[PDB]
């Protein structure tokens, strides 16, 4: 029961929703079409529930991984940007919004982990993971640590695990092969082994989580952390002199973070699809549209080339895009939930010492292929 | 039922997370969690509790169970489905015809036990898997079932005849509990496992009743149809006794 002749947009409360509303007011001034931006609690849960009825927002904003499940249930309309429009956004961002061969959302922002370092403690941060043990030794003697980051969540630990050849599902032929999982190959074992040795050798603590690591870095206790652009404003409040840079290499190969793409999908039940396309292509995805949003709450890096080129004068943004391009788009397929469970479990079990790396990743291989259709 | 026991299950070190397809299995483990005849006798896997887990479509219910093959290097696995029928009062009429066929063409009707799948890890090769579908043509007599059970005890080099007494002792314990006729169990199994690297110093073998998705708690609910469970256990024991005698010449 979506009302015709208006646009209702759903976006999360930590985004620049007042900025997006200003873009909505500009749209209303030109078209006479009222745009209402809302930020309800747990909208990512509400949307699939409410959209199944055939009601809810015309446009929904969320990370692209979640939109695959939405498109599986047929809740998202196929978008129709012409060739000219597609050329305005970075090619890899379009790969992130493709599901069953069709485009199902407009890319808005690009997020990826980077190495965040304290310039005062470490003006020349390490280029390799291999030099961190020696660096920690030096820093401990001065009363600090080298590196603290969230070890509890595989999103944060995966970039090292994937570096020397680990992967989630083989991508080729425009398709993910869910029977070909790369969590238990030589590369994944090498990466996880290095991570566990860091703990064995007292350079990291197995129990370090998001909150502990963030507090420590922002208080000047540790020289480095690994985090995304969402974390920068807390560091800004802390008065630590920090930089953001390329992740360290492992065995001469780049760390490979998963790339998240904030995307705007169109409700398949919306009777305002043409209105939504005009809004998204010609109002939001312009320098002026993204600026309005960015001014309210920063987007980090963006998919729109023209505006990204302005933002990338900030080296933290340049770093984010660099790491993103060395990483991999996060797969959007249902089986990713099994993969995430698998890697989470394996890292905790290996890091705790109750399983060896080989034992833990053997179970990860099995778990990744578990038949999650209940 | 159609629902293979390990399908959708997760491994977490010494635990498995087993998805709840209905409440019957969960309710059974909760019902016996304080009963010594079940929990102190080593005849079912240890139960640790119910847990909710999100897998990208909403929270699913799982029960946390003992992983019977924890740290097994070369696993050997045999699943035998127990009972004289594998349907119950809740079985869909659309699925009834097939159950009736398979129950009679397999050894289910005649023995109350049938072959349900096997895995053998026979050195450094990929595992050899033996499908449940063998039961309706290749393992459809007492003699062939006995031969396939002997193959389970064949580690690739020798028959592990020293393990057979353990399996008989386990069946005896199951018989003693099931004599009380407090439950009806349809399509449940006895799982046989060992690690071929097992030694006297590191014992790695197990025999457990599993898969209680069609268990009826007779004190709480009526079920008039017979399961033939005790009949199945007795026939399985008889086969193991025959194997023990046949292995004496080794």
């Amino acid at each position: 029961k979506i009302e015709e002749g208006k646009l209702v947009i759903w976006i999360n409360g930590d985004k620049g929703y007042n900025g997006l509303a200003e873009v909505g007011k500009k749209f209303e001034k030109d078209t006479g079409i009222k745009v209402t931006v809302e930020h309800p609690d747990k909208l990512e849960e509400k949307f699939p529930q409410v959209a199944a009825t055939g009601d809810g927002p015309d446009i929904i904003f969320w990370a692209h991984d979640r939109f695959g499940g939405y498109a599986q249930s047929g809740l998202l309309a196929e978008i129709t940007p012409d060739k000219a429009f597609q050329d305005k956004l970075y090619p890899f961002t379009w790969d992130a919004v493709r599901y069953n061969g069709k485009l199902i959302a407009y890319p808005i922002a690009v997020e990826a982990l980077s190495l965040i370092y304290n310039k005062d403690l470490l003006p020349n941060p390490p280029k390799t993971w291999e030099e961190i043990p020696a660096l920690d030794k030096e820093l401990k003697a001065k009363g600090k640590s080298a590196l603290m980051f969230n070890l509890q969540e595989p999103y944060f630990t995966w970039p090292l695990i994937a570096a020397d050849g680990g992967y989630a599902f083989k991508y080729e032929n425009g398709k993910y092969d869910i029977k070909d999982v790369g969590v238990d190959n030589a590369g994944a074992k090498a990466g996880l082994t290095f991570l566990v040795d860091l703990i064995k050798n007292k350079h990291m603590n197995a129990d370090t989580d998001y909150s502990i690591a963030e507090a420590a870095f922002n208080k000047g206790e540790t020289a480095m952390t690994i985090n995304g652009p969402w974390a920068w404003s807390n560091i800004d409040t802390s008065k630590v002199n920090y930089g953001v840079t390329v992740l360290p290499t492992f065995k001469g190969q780049p760390s490979k973070p998963f790339v998240g793409v904030l995307s705007a999908g169109i409700n398949a039940a919306s009777p305002n699809k043409e209105l939504a396309k005009e809004f998204l292509e010609n109002y939001l995805l312009t320098d002026e549209g993204l600026e309005a949003v960015n001014k309210d709450k920063p987007l980090g890096a963006v998919a729109l080339k023209s505006y990204e080129e302005e933002l990338a004068k900030d080296p933290r943004i340049a770093a984010t895009m660099e790491n993103a391009q060395k990483g991999e788009i996060m797969p959007n397929i249902p089986q990713m939930s099994a993969f995430w469970y698998a890697v989470r479990t394996a890292v905790i079990n290996a890091a705790s010492g109750r399983q060896t790396v080989d034992e833990a990743l053997k179970d990860a291989q099995t778990n990744s292929g578990s038949d999650i259709t209940s | 039922e159609e629902n293979l026991y390990f399908q959708g299950s997760f491994t977490d070190g010494q635990y498995l997370l087993k998805p709840c397809l209905s409440h019957r299995e969960r309710d059974f483990y909760l019902h016996i969690k304080d009963d010594k005849e079940w929990t102190g006798t080593g005849i079912i896997p240890k139960f640790y509790g119910v847990e909710l887990h999100e897998f990208g479509f909403g929270e699913l219910e799982f029960i946390r169970m003992e992983n019977l093959m924890y740290k097994y290097k070369r696993p050997f696995v045999l699943d035998l489905k127990i009972g004289t029928q594998t349907w119950d009062p809740e079985t869909a009429s659309s699925k009834m015809k097939k159950r009736l066929v398979v129950d009679s063409t397999s050894t289910t009707t005649s023995l109350g036990v049938r072959f349900s799948g096997m895995e053998r890890n026979i050195g450094e090769e990929k595992p050899i898997l033996y499908s449940r579908y063998l039961c309706t043509h290749e393992v459809n007599t007492r003699d062939s079932l006995k031969e396939y059970i002997k193959l389970f005890f064949n580690d690739g080099k020798k028959y592990r005849k020293e393990l057979v007494p353990y399996f008989i002792s386990q069946l005896d314990k199951m018989i003693e509990v099931m004599k009380k006729r407090e439950y009806k169990m349809f399509s449940s199994s006895v799982l046989f496992v060992y690690d071929s690297t097992t030694t006297l110093e590191d014992k790695k073998y197990n025999c457990k009743m599993i898969d209680f998705a069609h268990n009826w708690i007779l004190s709480e609910e009526e079920c008039t149809v017979e399961d033939g469970f005790l009949f199945g256990l007795n026939n399985l024991k008889s086969i193991l006794e025959d194997i023990e005698n046949e292995f004496k010449s080794l």
